[PDB]
């Protein structure tokens, strides 16, 4: 139901599956007994998230994110209802969204 | 003067002839293809500590220095960026480049430099004064001398094809430049063989240094 | 008597890279944002100047508080308590430890591209452990002069002599930023624009401006020449010098402009040994 | 007779971040609000101007009842009673108690800015290492030319020769509270629009409007200029002076205009001085 | 019962979680004999929320405190409910809410 509610769903998904990738990365990326940084992966994330000065900044760090997450397999099959979303709205209403996302990733693990 | 950039690789690898120049020059035209045509470029002769046997053995200072416009670093840099080369027989590698500027200083030198038909000093004294004026720099010429006196004659045997030919040159020392006309004698340089690793010129302390020994 | 001592300084032309951003996926992108006519210029932390000049006041005896180590690369407080007295650093740049809390009298504004950035990216490769990988990364530089503005509440300073050593300072800054500024680029100034007065109003905040990327010549606004025309920035208050006082002096009507008695002088070290005499007598010194 | 001045003031252009908001977790986020055309324009407010003019009345001399410690960031009581007979920041500001609680004579609102905020914030790192909890920090700047009006109700003023002092103030205008060591945002006026007149209703409210977003060209709104076509905004009351003359002058058929029967001064010395003395007479001075 | 008052309770708890994550980064950050600031943190925090200007201000804020407070188990559960509720809703009943959800947290402790 509302139509726009699914797309904002969806969009949820996608960001929580690239963050999944990259913290996939980042576990990869470390070795032995070291506590892999994933708290202060996810301040760093929330930090970067935050500084941004509207438009083309953190629409570039979106996509970024988004490219370094890997293959997202929603954004896969939510090609265009995904890119015209981002394309459309106010990019702090996608702030708020990508912050929700953020504290709505720890249910996949 | 940061207008013009001096591109510095770490250079390590085997002892290395003293008279180098189209050796390690067409080493780099080798694993270089964009080198052959470019106009404005130029190499610093390569640091170390000589040997008995007119080598030059490459110590942690040794390094390539390439003089080059920044509006053509991008040409060169993928093909030296972390690549090696082959001298004869030696293996030869070049670290990641960093960029150093063109520095003014009072006093100027260059190690060796050529003119097409000048052998005798005083006739190279005036060819090197005829560049100088078409350059629009002013300054007075002096020619390293050795430990006898006599002006320095240094020779680059450029091996091409299965003969070699002979082409004798002196070092220049060139004061009282003025900042800005001693960053322009640095940028053109005199005697053309740039890419022959003969016509770049440096603060005259390195002048001291070749004078020392 | 509340004395001010405000400048604009222009650097020489070439290659920056100094103060590179958050460096979004591969490109260090460099500071840039927007100035006049709406083109993006490229900009320096006034911050990295503020750290070179307490460079240059540590490397030059002067007591300072914080020490640069120069090998790791840590600052080191040679008092935990903050003693402006004593250091030329707290009595100059102030602190905060969140004592007394000094508000710093030197006061400075981030240096302005004079030719609005376009393009002009470079190739840089890292190198990786992976068997020997070199990545492809991008970089950002421009090749543009940078002007900055600065102002020194002189009668702040708890010892008065201490503004001579930081006019020495800015003449012979060293190198900005350091590790990062790839190409390295000079910030000694190549023109001055100072006014010594004694009221708060400053203008000639970025007098110095060109445009036209094509050249480098480094004109003076037009706004700062009818300014000085007008009757405000009175002459005798005015120093100007370097390359622009070069083209000054071939303009014509020069002579009969109110420009001409400003002191003015076509060396700088000449604009700084009377300027100094300047304020060596209107301090006391 | 009760008089009144009126004035619309612009600022230089430069980069400011005078005013900040909340520090939501590591930007000071410059006060911006909604403005004209419905685009975010960042803010400066009055009561830094206020406490800019009250440091100003302290530092030049004169009587005032709070006194800025330079030393100790604290404001000190010359007596706990206030007094507006005798000191000069009682009598012009005002003062609340919670006796007398005045009313204050100078009556300011805030300064908008004169081009939309959009973006363009700061850096901020530390050395090299050991990085703490206040090692990275963020902060907000915009590129433009503050402006503002403000008005005075000179019959208010138990002294009516204090006005002088304020005008002073208002042309040399000290350091508007901020970020000055980083962002030496100078509050010097460069353009002004005085009306000395009997009535209150007050015109000439913001009217130095922006020709380009993101430019800095400040030219005059087309509703003002109508306004003193029109009849209203008598001529002779109106008190023009700043970088704004030499765009009046270049407009078309402006000696037809009523503009050009206005007080109009290049100069901004000159205006001020004109007006002084308009003043001086009409006071009684 | 109303399902929309199971939704409102369940947000009065990610909030509650939220904030003990919070507390417990406070507590981490303090050091020596100092007195961990919680009364102050928690002024600090009801001054924050009471100060707000309508969509993006207190819904970025909202965001970000979520965020702050790290591993939320209540949200993980209830996604999309907790998702729209939040795009949702006027802001001032989540403001509400949140206050209330402030004094409802010292339950836990």
């Amino acid at each position: 139901n509302s139509e726009e509610d699914k797309q904002y769903l969806i969009f949820i998904k996608v960001f929580q599956q690239a963050m999944k990738g990259n913290f996939a990365k980042i576990y990869a990326k470390t070795e032995e007994g070291k506590d892999p940084p994933i708290k202060k992966k996810v301040e760093r994330l929330r930090a970067e998230l935050n500084y941004c000065y509207d438009e083309l900044s953190f629409k570039e760090y979106l996509s970024d994110f988004l490219v370094r997450g890997g293959l997202n397999k929603y954004f896969n099959e939510h090609q265009e209802e995904i890119a015209l979303l981002i394309k459309k709205s106010p990019w702090q209403e996608i702030r708020i969204w990508s912050l929700l996302a953020i504290a709505s990733y720890k249910p996949k693990d | 003067s940061e207008e013009y950039v001096d591109l510095t690789f770490k250079l390590r690898g085997a002892p290395i002839p003293l008279d180098n120049g189209y050796l390690t020059y067409a080493a780099l035209s080798r694993i270089c293809p964009p080198l052959h045509e470019l106009k404005s470029i130029g190499i610093h002769p390569i640091a170390g500590i000589p040997t008995r046997n007119n080598l030059l053995e490459l110590t942690a200072q040794s390094r390539l220095k390439i003089r080059i416009y920044h509006q053509q670093i991008p040409l060169i840099y993928p093909y030296l960026a972390g690549q090696a080369f082959h001298i004869g027989q030696n293996f030869y590698q070049l670290d990641i480049p960093d960029y150093k500027p063109l520095i003014s200083s009072e006093s100027v030198y260059s190690r060796l430099v050529i003119i097409k038909g000048f052998q005798d000093s005083t006739n190279f004294i005036e060819a090197v004064q005829r560049q100088m004026d078409n350059l629009g720099i002013q300054g007075k010429i002096e020619l390293l001398t050795r430990q006898d006196g006599t002006p320095q004659r240094r020779q680059l045997t450029i091996n091409k094809e299965g003969k070699q030919f002979k082409v004798r040159g002196f070092g220049v020392k060139i004061s009282e430049l003025n900042p800005e006309d001693s960053l322009t004698l640095q940028e053109q340089g005199i005697g053309g063989k740039r890419k022959m690793m003969c016509g770049i010129f440096v603060p005259a302390t390195r002048s001291k240094e070749e004078e020392e020994t | 008597p509340n004395y001010y001592l405000y400048g604009t300084v222009l650097t020489r032309y070439g290659l920056a890279s100094l103060n590179h951003d958050i460096r979004r996926g591969n490109k260090t992108i460099l500071q840039k944002g927007y100035w006049n006519n709406g083109k993006i210029h490229s900009f320096v932390g006034s911050s990295a100047i503020r750290w070179a000049l307490r460079f240059y006041l540590q490397k030059q005896g002067y007591l300072v508080n914080r020490v640069w180590d120069e090998e790791e690369h840590i600052n080191r407080l040679t008092s935990e308590d903050f003693d402006p007295e004593k250091f030329y650093d707290d009595d100059i740049f102030g602190f905060a430890l969140l004592p007394n809390q000094r508000m710093g009298a030197l006061g400075m504004n981030m240096a302005v591209s004079l030719t609005p950035y376009d393009g002009a990216v470079k190739l840089g490769a890292k190198s990786g452990r992976e068997k020997d990988s070199t990545s492809l990364h991008f970089t950002e530089y421009h090749a543009t002069r940078y002007q900055y503005y600065f102002g020194i509440d002189a009668t702040h300073l708890k010892d008065f002599s201490r503004i001579l050593p930081m006019i020495d300072g800015i003449m012979n800054l060293p190198k900005v930023g350091g590790s990062s500024n790839i190409f390295n680029y000079p910030f000694c100034p190549d023109s001055l624009v100072f006014q010594w007065t004694n009221h708060f109003a400053s203008y000639i905040s970025y007098c110095f401006e060109y445009c036209d990327p094509k050249s480098k010549e480094a004109k003076l606004s037009q706004e700062f020449i009818d300014e000085v025309e007008c009757g405000q920035i009175d002459p005798s208050k005015l120093w100007i010098g370097g390359t622009i006082v070069k083209d000054l002096q071939q303009l014509d009507n020069f002579e009969s402009s109110p420009l001409n008695k400003a002191h003015i002088y076509r060396n700088r070290n000449e604009m700084i040994e009377a300027l100094k005499t300047v304020i060596k007598r209107d301090l006391g010194l």
